[PDB]
DNA sequence: TTTTTTTT
């Protein structure tokens, strides 16, 4: 055959390259050959695929072999993987076998990973084609996992010449001439499933990142695949690396299985599509347990904010940075964060743990900000404008794709997690229904378009709103001064009404901030702690589970009755008791508590207290 | 030569299936599988297969259940071979079938050319999302709800054919339920050729095919539901209905099919599981019955039950009241006298009716919840769509005499008319008329026009609801967000309490959390009402009905003071009965009637609180409460 | 179904 000289020198450079590479960090510089380590964990887990880090095989050989894979990786692949084999062999020829009947030959999935660099998808381009790559983005869709056909057996329907390890093309592929040169069949060839071998796949679709190409551009997608292991290795509507090939696409139907090359197709022309074949995924976007995955300096910084008393406050104060002022906000805002313990009864009924806060403010209060900050500093967090926004969309939509099937809206897109309802007041009211439900239900349902399926939908939501006629009226009563359906009012946690003020100091103080935030930009700002450290301590406080106390069992049943009082009932009523409970909770879980403390308690009254202004 | 048990344990053989497939292999292996059926026997030492075989030969059952633990207790190694390769075995186990039903009955054939082997309690388990390839071509046990169900259409489960060529008869080829046969050659004239079918030999089997999607719950959070779909075979078929939960066991096959090819344009393979053994994942028993019959007493057994309805709510004893009666209903006498009880509980905002509602959910054998804003008339009625065209039945139809739950009170209202004038859904979609027979409770809730419950206006005026939907209710229940700084505070200990039994810090110390609130076990009291429900028909007390007629004059005269029917009269009889079945009571008893009397008085009270609520109170003091 | 000007 084709000598490829080349070919089977690269198959000796990566051969040498996974057995002799000699070099490991563990015990300082001394040599392990961390890939013939790779090679015995291999063996001690028998798996397919072998992680390759580009940048070692870039020191390897001076990284002439890193250069040549990554052009012509598509040419080489071959060549690579019989080498891997040849390496198998020589250290692990039982992993060289699948490893009772008789063990067929096991495939060795080389999915390069840590590459130099990423290319953006406008990035992509022609030249690289079949080229080893790596593209960031993220997961706008996936695929349920199939099993693609790698190695295609048949048996010659006409003399019962079996055929084995036939790689298959884009299309269904088909033995040509019968082995069996006394035969001649072309056709009748019965697909030995059982001899046959299939490998999984799942497609995968991306879209471009916001700060990718935003100049005047909508952003781009891409169609990668996910092959072996990397099948179902990432979830989806999260951003992540993906290094693999660029592959181009021919169109089937053209194959037979502006116009296209012919005169082949025989006559039949051919377009084509270009996509990716990822090798390797990376994604880039229990107390104990989260302890154990925090760092040794990780904990004791943990521990450090844990000493801190003054924590609650300092905590507070970091929400939101840019932001000035509404500190009674900013406290709702990390309450929320931290959630409540969602527990259901014995009878069975579900009770939320979760809190769902509302503002109303005027317009320039930096709400919209306000949720830019909550949405970014959030994980599953999705924000969107009530004003243009859609049910399906928002919750979840019907489409049919080969056939009917569904689309998570952003609920499902932040299920579990923080939901930002940015012009909320200008929602539609069936839309705002359809929430309501939803919501209350923690739970969407999509009865229509026949199906009748139905997700967790449970999370968190910040709705922001602005008063009507673009001002509170404080003559009037919350119920009124804003178009909302009072139902959802009731199960809406919080109501952070923003009102103006003529304060001449405060004015002073916001416009001095205000510059400064232009002037030093950044510099300006400065919170106790930084977003990441805050967020580990505010997942450390999620993995606490408050416990209701009998001190606090008492202050709550008083506290509840002199609201009820208060209101002596238009905003007062058992979701209060439950909402002040869910507070009391996040509480504690500031603090940190096992346990639920009258103080804790105190604090989300005087919270609770407040938000009926 | 045939090999031993031991000698099979060598497979020896390029695939497990090889293996199998060998002959002295397959004597063997049938061999140990008639041994294991004849002999494993449960600790008993009774042949559980045994005492199996005479049912299904009794029921003439065509499918024989199977324990996967019993084959794994003894002769494992075919359980680790039938795992590998479970569609050979399934067939040698099959024919082994065949001879042990035979002995015990012989010429079963006749009542059953065949059989079918039914595995259960498959060890492994995987969730749609789980399966991957490696899983392809064995068995695996998955769970999941049914997501659509198609009609059970005849398959060629054996076929002939008939080159156009010459083509007298083709051989019989077995179907293999996921690709055609497509033998494009003529064993008559060597050569390919129009074979038609042979329409004189050919064995029909029933075929069915339903999608699973993964359960709610399985679903990992964020992550979206994924759904498989399940050939259903012969017997397999319409074993469940679509929207519920199920757990199966099948062959993961597949196969190809340029559609897909072009579609993703690879070359990948559709997959499906073809059901061996289905499982739903209630029903009272003897124990039950004897210990319900006991516990059936005057000893405030109607007052136990009420304390028992929506015990993690506070109070509402009224409501409990009304709940209870609308579970266990009333017997109805038709010609068309309904029997179902027809309950609604307007309320304010917050005040936990949806909660009570959700209860009933969990606590009914049958019930339909939907929500009037988020629920369709149409899902409510019936739809109609291409299967091809075909049509869907609707919610309320899907009430089949079982409580449907609803709220939020359009088509939707003339859909109730027409199921409250006749528990039955009249349709003429397609150009077809037809009626479909709901018979099934329903239940209401919502908030009085919109907003805070207003004492003044009669409760018809607070609400919106036509007054023939009114009437045609059994019963109505309002509910107001009164302020008592007793009750504020005994509310706010009841709620506390809740929170803190049903926190998880806080299984044997369920007995302890359940803490008393429900005087019967749940459990129980939902066996209860189904086997009240099943059992339990009251009869009217026409000694008894002699006053019932004057009391129900007296409350016309009163009305005509200041609104009765008959139909409330019927309510009250309706009302009565569950009051007898509550307790068990196939005979309805004065006291049955005094509690109807009471509750429908009352639910005619509400009318026209601060119009006349006070001189209704003054007349009827004593067909209510007095006694 | 969802989005969508446009008229009814
Ligand atoms: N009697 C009661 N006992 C316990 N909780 C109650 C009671 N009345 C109202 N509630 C509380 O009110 C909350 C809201 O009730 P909900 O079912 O939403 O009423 P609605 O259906 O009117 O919206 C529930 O979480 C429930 O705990
Ligand atoms: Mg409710
Ligand atoms: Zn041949
Ligand atoms: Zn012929």
């Amino acid at each position: 055959k084709v000598d490829d000289v080349t070919g089977e020198k690269v198959r000796e450079a990566f051969e040498q390259f996974l057995e002799d590479f000699s070099v490991q960090s563990t015990d300082t510089g001394e040599v392990e050959k961390v890939y013939r380590a790779q090679i015995e964990f291999m063996k001690i887990y028998d798996l397919n695929t072998i992680y390759i880090d580009y940048q070692h095989l870039s020191m390897r050989e001076n990284g002439a072999l890193a250069m040549a894979i990554s052009e012509q990786y598509y040419r080489f692949l071959p060549f690579l993987q019989k080498g891997l084999r040849r390496v198998v062999r020589k250290y692990a020829p039982e992993l060289l076998n699948t490893s009772s009947p008789e063990q067929t030959e096991r495939v060795f999935q080389i999915s390069f990973f840590n590459l130099p660099t990423v290319h953006r998808i406008r990035d992509i381009r022609s030249e690289k084609i079949g080229s080893l790559l790596s593209i960031s983005g993220t997961v706008t869709r996936t695929s349920e996992v199939r099993p693609e056909l790698y190695k295609a057996s048949f048996t010659c329907d006409m003399c019962r010449a079996i055929v084995d390890n036939v790689e298959q093309s884009f299309k269904y592929t088909e033995p040509t001439f019968c082995p069996n040169p006394s035969c001649e069949n072309r056709a009748f060839w019965t697909l030995n499933v059982t001899r046959s071998r299939f490998l999984d796949w799942q497609k995968v679709r991306i879209q471009e990142n916001a700060n990718e190409i935003p100049t005047g551009s909508m952003p781009r997608t891409l169609d990668v695949i996910l092959r072996g292991d990397s099948v179902e290795r990432a979830k989806p509507g999260d951003r992540c690396k993906f290094t693999g090939v660029e592959i181009v696409v021919p169109d089937v139907t053209q194959l037979g299985l502006n116009s296209g090359v012919t005169g082949l197709l025989g006559v039949r022309d051919l377009t084509y599509k270009i996509s990716f074949l990822a090798c390797h995924v990376i994604s880039i976007g229990d107390q104990e347990v989260f302890l154990n995955s925090l760092s040794s300096d990780e904990i004791n910084e943990l521990k450090e904010m844990v000493k801190d008393e003054h924590i609650y406050d300092k905590l507070v104060r970091s929400i939101a940075p840019a932001v000035f002022g509404h500190e009674a906000v900013k406290k709702g805002i990390l309450l929320q964060m931290l959630g409540g313990v969602h527990k259901s009864t014995v009878e069975g009924i579900k009770l939320r743990g979760d809190i769902n806060i509302c503002v109303v403010g005027d317009p320039s209060t930096s709400k919209s900000q306000f949720l830019k900050y909550v949405v970014g500093f959030a994980p599953r967090s999705v924000y969107t404008s009530g004003k243009a926004s859609s049910a399906a969309g928002l919750t979840a939509a019907v489409v049919r794709d080969e056939d009917y099937t569904i689309e998570a809206g952003a609920l499902m897109l932040a299920d579990n997690g923080i939901c930002c309802i940015d012009e909320f007041d200008k929602m539609d009211i069936s839309d705002q229904v359809a929430i309501h439900e939803a919501m209350e239900q923690q739970t969407i349902s999509i009865a229509k378009a026949g199906i009748h399926a139905t997700l967790n939908a449970r999370t968190s939501i910040l709705a922001a709103a602005n008063p009507v006629g673009g001002r509170y009226n404080r003559k009037l009563s919350l119920r009124g001064n804003l178009n909302m359906t009072a139902p959802i009012m009731s199960r809406f946690d919080l109501f952070f009404v923003i009102l103006d003020d003529c304060n001449e100091k405060i004015d002073t103080e916001l416009a001095s901030h205000i510059v400064d935030l232009h002037m030093k930009r950044d510099e300006a700002i400065e919170p106790p702690f930084s977003a990441e450290q805050l967020r580990r301590y505010i997942k450390y406080a999620r993995t606490f589970k408050p416990i209701l106390t009998k001190e606090a069992r008492s202050y709550l049943v008083e506290k509840y009755k002199e609201l009820r009082k208060d209101d002596a009932s238009y905003r007062i009523t058992v979701r209060q008791l439950e909402s002040m409970i869910r507070l009391s909770e996040a509480i504690a879980r500031a603090n940190c508590v096992d346990e639920i403390t009258p103080s804790f308690i105190a604090e989300a009254y005087d919270l609770l207290r407040q938000s009926i202004i | 030569e045939e090999l031993t048990l031991e000698s099979l344990s060598n497979v020896k053989a390029n695939s497990y299936s090889e293996w199998i497939t060998q002959p002295n292999v397959s004597r063997t292996i049938a061999r140990e599988l008639k041994s294991f059926l004849l002999e494993y026997t449960d600790e008993t030492g009774r042949s559980v297969y045994g005492a199996r075989i005479r049912t299904l030969g009794e029921m003439n059952s065509e499918s024989l259940e199977v324990n996967y633990r019993h084959l794994a207790e003894s002769k494992a190694i075919l359980a680790l071979f039938l795992a590998k390769c479970p569609e050979e075995m399934l067939k040698i186990f099959d024919l082994v079938a065949m001879e042990a039903t035979e002995l015990h009955y012989p010429d079963y054939a006749r009542i059953h050319s065949e059989i079918h082997v039914r595995i259960s309690d498959f060890p492994t388990i995987y969730s749609l999302r789980e399966l991957r390839e490696s899983n392809l071509s064995s068995l695996v046990r998955v769970t999941g709800v049914v997501t659509r169900r198609t009609g059970v259409f005849p398959q060629l489960k054996y076929v002939k054919f008939n080159c156009l060529k010459c083509g007298s008869i083709l051989g019989p080829f077995f179907q293999d339920s996921n690709e055609e046969i497509r033998i494009s050659f003529c064993t008559n004239c060597k050569s390919k050729g129009p074979f038609r079918v042979n329409g004189e030999k050919t064995v029909y089997r029933n075929y069915q095919r339903v999608t699973l999607q993964e359960a709610p719950g399985t679903v990992p959070p964020g992550r979206l539901p994924r759904h498989r779909e399940v050939i259903l075979l012969a017997d397999l078929v319409d074993v469940s209905k679509p929207g519920e939960e199920v757990e199966v066991t099948g062959i993961y096959k597949n196969n190809y099919d340029g559609n897909l090819n072009a579609k993703n344009g690879f070359p990948v393979f559709a997959t499906i599981i073809e059901a061996n053994s289905i499982k739903r994942r209630f029903s009272w028993t003897e124990e039950e019955e004897r210990e319900f019959r006991k516990i059936s007493r005057d000893r405030g057994i109607i007052d136990k039950i009420i304390s028992s309805m929506a015990p993690s709510i506070y109070g509402h004893r009224d409501i409990k009241t009304a709940v209870a009666c609308s579970l266990f209903g009333g017997v109805p006498k038709n010609v068309s006298i309904r029997g179902d009880i027809n309950v609604l509980l307007l309320g304010d905002p917050g005040t936990a009716k949806s909660q009570i509602l959700k209860y009933v959910e969990k606590t009914a054998h049958r019930a339909v919840f939907a929500t009037g804003q988020g629920a369709s008339a149409v899902g409510l009625t019936a739809s109609v769509r291409k299967d091809e065209w075909t049509l869907e039945g609707g919610a309320l139809v899907l009430a089949d005499k079982g409580v449907c739950l609803i709220d939020e009170f359009d088509q939707d209202r003339t859909s109730i008319h027409e199921a409250m004038e006749q528990q039955s859904i009249s349709i003429s979609k397609a150009g077809i008329v037809t009626t479909l027979q709901a018979r099934c409770s329903i239940i209401a809730a919502a908030n009085p026009n919109g907003g805070r419950y207003n004492s003044t206006l009669p409760l018809a005026q607070n609400v919106s609801l036509t007054e023939p939907i009114l009437s045609r209710f059994d019963i109505l229940c309002v509910v107001r967000d009164l302020v008592d700084e007793e009750a504020d505070e005994r509310l706010a200990t009841f709620v506390v309490d809740s929170h803190v039994r049903s926190h998880p810090e806080n299984l044997q110390r369920q007995r302890k959390k359940e803490e008393e609130i429900s005087p019967i076990p749940q459990e129980l009291l939902m066996k209860y009402i189904h086997y009240a429900r099943t059992k339990i028909y009251p009869k009217l007390h026409q000694m008894d009905m002699d006053k019932v007629s004057r009391v129900y004059a007296d409350l016309r005269r009163e009305s005509i003071s200041t609104p009765i029917t008959v139909r409330h009269l019927e309510s009250i009889l309706r009302i009565a009965e569950s009051f007898a079945k509550m307790r068990l009571s196939e005979f309805v008893s004065s006291y049955d009637l005094d509690r109807a009397i009471k509750v429908v008085v009352d639910s005619f009270v509400d009318a026209q609180k601060v119009s006349v609520r006070r001189q209704l109170r003054r007349s009827f003091a004593i067909y209510t409460l007095g006694h």
